[PDB]
């Protein structure tokens, strides 16, 4: 039983409970982000799941402010709490300094909140991964962040069940500085490459932002033009 | 294709196959077992009222052979039927995991009593374990009877044995083997009824031992 | 034993104790809600259970305010505590801003309270699901909310033992923008479709609200006209 | 071991420790209440148990105020603590508003105290059930309340070892709006129906209240006239 | 229909069937066991006072056969009756679950002592386990006696054996088998009385091993 | 293991750890109290245990104030702590109201302190029983109080190893309103009836109080006149 | 009426029945065991001092048969008496429950050593388990002796065997069987004394294994 | 070089080797088993309708030898094939560690049922354990049959035995051995289908029982 | 199980859970530092791991201030949290005294934070080792610091998987007071000596500081000149 308590190391220096939290992330639907020419975008598959649901409501891309967005994968309730933390944390920084100079610090604050929950007994980790994408004073940024509180910056990355399909595809096909429309197409292709063949990709979420602008969420009909 | 292989297996041995067996067990089989019990008890009466002489060592009583062959035929069917239920469960034992095994536990639980029915109650095995053989008489009843009887037949026929008790033993072989069929049939009935109950209360998990609602994940 | 503590992930990234709380919800009697033309309604079956009970008292639909109602299913005492939280939470918002612009946020606050009880050891989850329905500045709304803190917005949904019967029936028969009386009929049909045949539906609870009005609870005799 | 901790759900969504608390209630002696014409009453059997005890002292009916009374069954010390809570809670309401408009809310506050002790580790539940009866602005009221914090309003009910005997008897014989003396007789009959035959009912406690009056406790000699 | 199958099983083996058995065991059965004990002790006295010659190897004592047949008949009934109680319990073992098994534990507890009665005390099985056979004599007592005796009858009759101890052994076989019935009957009585008690204290849970009050849920 | 934690109910609704605390009480030497004509008394056996002990010191009857006394049986250190609590609690009431109208409430406060330690994990119960006897505005009072927090008022009662002997004897011989000297004699008889015959009762402690007076402790020589 | 059935059982096998046995075991029985030990040791001396010839294969020594029959008679009584104690305990094993079993544990604990006395020490069973037979000699001692001896008698009498060691073995059978009674009696004494102690220290819980004070509930 | 040695082992027994075996088992093997079953059942009918005289002790029925040789040839192939799968798993059991053994547990789980198939179902061992031999007939079925039959042939041929039951036993040997092949084949089918399912659901972890993402470490 | 709790000593006086934390450090890529003539340097291997990662971002050498830097090895999230602590701790000292006289004390504060997490139950240790190097008023300093809170000052040392290769190589080849370029070469050699042959060292991180200057981070092209 090196397996049952967030505070117990295995004899090889592993935290299995943290690693199990990471398996929760794998049960979420795939999402991805990539940097392109003067911008960054997010695409999220949506496991669409009944006509009785309201579609235009519950959805995985969430604005953190006008210049920063996140997608999540894993336990939904956990994700919601972490997105709210991200939002409040962003506004605290804005009130203190008047602006958000480096998105990396917002992500670190969320990652630190997550790391805490891997070190003190009495809590479980969040079963969530996030991708964060936006423009700041350094430029267009793309980070991910996992249940361990591990951060990385990427040119392109994914989270969810289809992570590995989407990542190897992008390892092969990805180029820097694509125009937006080519970046979106590449993204749709990568996402498709992760599905069981004889399985159609339904309308995903797409959001983009380019330097000197606010985020825009593509509406369904704009998205279909890529399907 | 791997899913296709699993699917073929499962398509050919469905829950209707196992239900078919359980319906038969509930109706026909328990009646047949009852008849065999009554056949055997009747034969036991005939023998209890007999005085045995050397004449009895010279012929094998056909009434007893009939009762024993009839029991062996039932045991044969119940075994083949039991194996249908086992195949239905065994081919739906899911991917091995250290958790989400509440249904798996139901599967192993029911497989265990069907094994106990075949190995232990029906005495189907070539050699019984250190558990012993708790059933009064096994599948190979006819064989057991004929060996027991022919040994005593030889000693009596040959100059034959002058043992008074050896003669009475020949009779006791005939008596006891009919008794053993009365007892074995009651015992088999309890077990068959137990499996009818176990199956009908548990079948949903036997077929679908896991269902995992990812309402919680997006 | 990945099974015994709210804070333990299974090796597949599951929280079985939360999933067990969810089984508590299945023991409750079925309730449902659906959006219709300029409105939303709730119907709840009531496991009526002795003539010595006071009927006009203890009952599953509860007003949160004049414009928002809830039905619950699962552990009753848990349900009570959560409805009270909903009510207080609603008034807090009203005092802060003068009104309740988006019912989604009330639901999120309740869902967050529930998610907390799935992350800190020392507590168990609430064994309750809720449906929330009302009118706000977006329009008519219908949410559910489960022991995990998971939220979804629907056109129609159900909770309780008969959930799956009622949901697949609505998946087949449901249409948007019905007039109120047709909506109610469709609802009563759906509810009936979840009973063991040779089992009669006794008088259920029905509440409705249409844009620009307050909630109204149907009284018994108005309900019987649909039985 | 889904059995040993108030905070563990069984795989079927049960809280066995709460259910065990409920078995504590069954070891108490039977008490009952019923509504009658413009009033409500309580009758409690007293397991009388030695001539060395002071009878006119320790006894199961307790006034919460002049208009509200309770009987308990189960662990005596637990019951005492809950009755005190009920009393203080009643006075808190009276100080805040000047009166106690709806007895249901007093009962809810007690029931909420009890539900708490079924959700946080580190405590056990109260092994007590209570019946509350009194007059308020709605009319004559009769509630019970169990270790889970579950509440119900009744026309007639019972608690304790003889609960089921007393309840089925009342399910058969009970009628609404009896005069007081007939109500009391019916109650004494019901209580007697729960005893092992060849076992005589000794003097029970009886208390009644009718609209526009305070509670009165019957004294022994008034009670004997019904034995 | 699945509920109907379960219901038929349970309708046909009710708590009255098992109570009927327990009533009989408390009255008639313990009395019969007592009588067999006294028959056996009396036969033991006759044999203790006898001197055995070659004459005794030429006839099987009918007093002893009668006592043994009488015990086998009782054991036969007790086994068939035991199996009624088992059927009544086994067909009410509920849906398998990892919790709410307080009643199920009572069911397995009582089934276990009834198994111990049939397998172990009655010696009903074809071959006993590595537990051994703790009962002094089994169901198949007549057979055991006649085999033991006929072997010694042969050696004595043939030129017969001149072993003085072999002659005394023939007598000891007669003596010991009546002793074994005295002992076996006491043993069986304790066990039958133990099951009477176990059943009458536990029967409610044997029939309804679960009752689940959803007062708590709405 | 329904046996190891104060917060665990057995499946029959028992708290075995509380019941075990009650076995601690049985290892104490017997004490008893009885009401008599206008008064109440206490007698305590003292397991006298070496000539090297100071007798006139450590002793089981303890004055709570001038009008109220207690005897204890069980764990001595626990008893000491509870007697101090009783004393402080008495003075708190006196400071608040100017006097102690009803001794029952003092006892309840002590019993409540004890009940607490049967409901929160992290503590064990007190292994003590107490008898309290005194005069208040109701009259002469006699209560006992056990590890569970259970209270009863008596005409006569006992605690300790010889409880059952002393209680059945009193059930046979006790009469109300005896003069003091006859009460004491009856008490000494009862206590003697609990000893292993061929075992002599050494000098016990005796304290009495009659209406309108303070407590008096009998000195050794006054006691011997009854031996 | 169910309570009446339990009450009849318990009225007929009360704590006095079990105490009666224990008083006898403490007085008479241990004395009788002693005497048997001294009888056996004396017979062992006689045999140790003998030189055996073919004459000894022609008669079974009545001194040894007497000692063995005397031991078998004691074992017989101790078994019947042990079963009284078992009945007294077994019929007061209460309703099965997952808690309040401190007294129940005392009951099973004492039943266990009485089972060890009957099965293991007295060797009362038909076949011993994989535990082996730790007692030097069982209930059926006379039978064991006569079989061992008669085999050797046959070989010696017939042309008889010319084996010098076979002749000495006949003597060693006589010697060893008296040794085995000395050893078995010491062993039985320890066990009987152990049960006297275990019973007298535990009898209150044996009879009333539960008492539940509902002072706490009202 | 050590990595090279491990690599050679694993290169020569890859997941395709084990998949090849499972494909065959799903197709060809289960069909062959089915045919053997039908051959055996047909032979059993012929024998059931026969009256045996001394003529039958003078020739070994070639129909029965064929069926038995055909079963032994299948069992032989299944065993060699089973050992391929074992080699594929056993050579990928990773470095021993007290943790990270979720995949290892899958490996031991599947190896366990393949062992049960070889030892227990196929009866491949020289001597069976204290579990007994639960299969109705083993690999060495021909040998078992011939030994059983020849012993009875001898007694019948010699002056031959005059036992009527011995003659009927010769027939029952022929009958029972064909029955045992029907039963054995159903049993073998269940087990083969069980392993098909177990392998196809678990193969990924059988080959790669660990994968350790050090995204968390830098 | 002397193995499962940070607060449990083995019978030989070991804290295995701390020792297991130490195994986490071995899974990190190797880094090293050495003192040279009037200076100190750090070199870190970077397990480069996909072209989709942003290289110029996430990297193991981190400035604590302008005169002090750290490399870490082990759990990344833990390392981040410890580097932030180091930074804040540094500024607290600067604000209290105006400067950082002895780098040893900064390290001690970090080491003390780490030791705490090896003594109080309820937390696990940090799975991190750090090397600290900088200039202070004593001179050029080089420390390491492990999960146990153990500190040592070195002329040269390493952390991570290749520790032992790099340390024995330096034990052979190291000389004091090399010029910077020779120091860097020696370092690159040592690092190479820890790789599996037929495995090429990609571009590592290098930072150096010499007395009277601030730290400088070598850029990729300056580093390649040593490869």
């Amino acid at each position: 039983a090196y397996d049952r308590a967030i505070t117990v190391f295995s004899p090889d220096g592993r935290l299995f409970q943290v690693e199990y939290a990471r398996e929760a992330v794998k049960k979420g639907s795939t999402a991805l982000g990539m940097k392109f020419a003067n911008g960054v975008l997010l695409i999220s598959d949506k496991k669409v799941r009944s006509r009785l649901i309201e579609q235009n409501s519950i959805e995985k891309i969430q604005l953190i402010d006008d210049y920063v967005a996140a997608v999540t994968s894993g336990l939904v309730a956990d994700a919601r709490v972490l997105v709210d933390f991200a939002r409040i944390s962003a506004q605290q920084e804005k009130v203190t300094y008047g602006s958000l100079v480096n998105i990396e610090n917002l992500v670190k604050r969320v990652a630190d909140q997550m790391q805490q929950y891997t070190q003190y007994g009495g809590v479980r980790p969040y079963g969530v991964s996030l991708i964060f994408a936006g423009i700041d004073q350094i430029g267009p940024r793309l980070f991910d962040c996992d249940p361990a509180g591990t951060i990385n910056e990427y040119k392109a990355t994914a989270i969810g069940s289809g992570k590995d399909a989407v990542v190897s595809f992008l390892e092969r096909e990805y180029k820097e500085n694509l125009p937006e429309k080519e970046a979106v197409t590449l993204g749709i292709k990568a996402l498709k490459s992760s599905l069981e063949e004889g399985e159609e990709l339904k309308a995903p979420e797409i959001a983009s932002i380019t330097v000197g602008n606010k985020y825009r969420i593509y509406d369904q009909e704009e998205v279909k033009k890529f399907l | 294709k791997r899913a296709a292989l699993i699917q073929n297996l499962r398509d050919s041995y469905t829950e209707t196959s196992s239900f078919a067996v359980i319906e038969e067990w509930a109706a026909g089989t328990l009646q047949e077992i009852e008849g065999i019990a009554k056949a055997a008890a009747e034969a036991h009466g005939v023998i209890r009222n007999s005085t045995y002489g050397r004449a009895q060592a010279e012929k094998s009583p056909e009434q007893l052979l009939g009762v024993l062959q009839r029991y062996q035929d039932l045991c044969h069917n119940v075994y083949c039927q039991a194996e249908t239920i086992r195949t239905v469960i065994a081919i739906r034992i899911p991917e091995h995991k250290e958790a989400d095994n509440l249904g798996v536990a139901v599967q192993h639980a029911v497989l265990k009593i069907i094994d106990e029915l075949e190995i232990k109650t029906l005495g189907s095995g070539e050699k019984s374990g250190s558990g012993g053989a708790p059933t009064p008489i096994g599948m190979y009843a006819l064989r057991e009877y004929l060996s027991a009887r022919s040994t005593v037949e030889d000693k009596l026929l040959g100059g034959g044995s002058q043992s008074p008790s050896l003669l009475l033993e020949l009779r006791q072989i005939d008596a006891d083997f009919m008794l053993k069929v009365e007892l074995a049939t009651t015992h088999l009935s309890t077990m068959v009824r137990a499996v009818i109950n176990a199956y009908l209360l548990n079948w949903k998990k036997l077929i679908q031992p896991r269902t995992g609602t990812d309402h919680m994940y997006s």
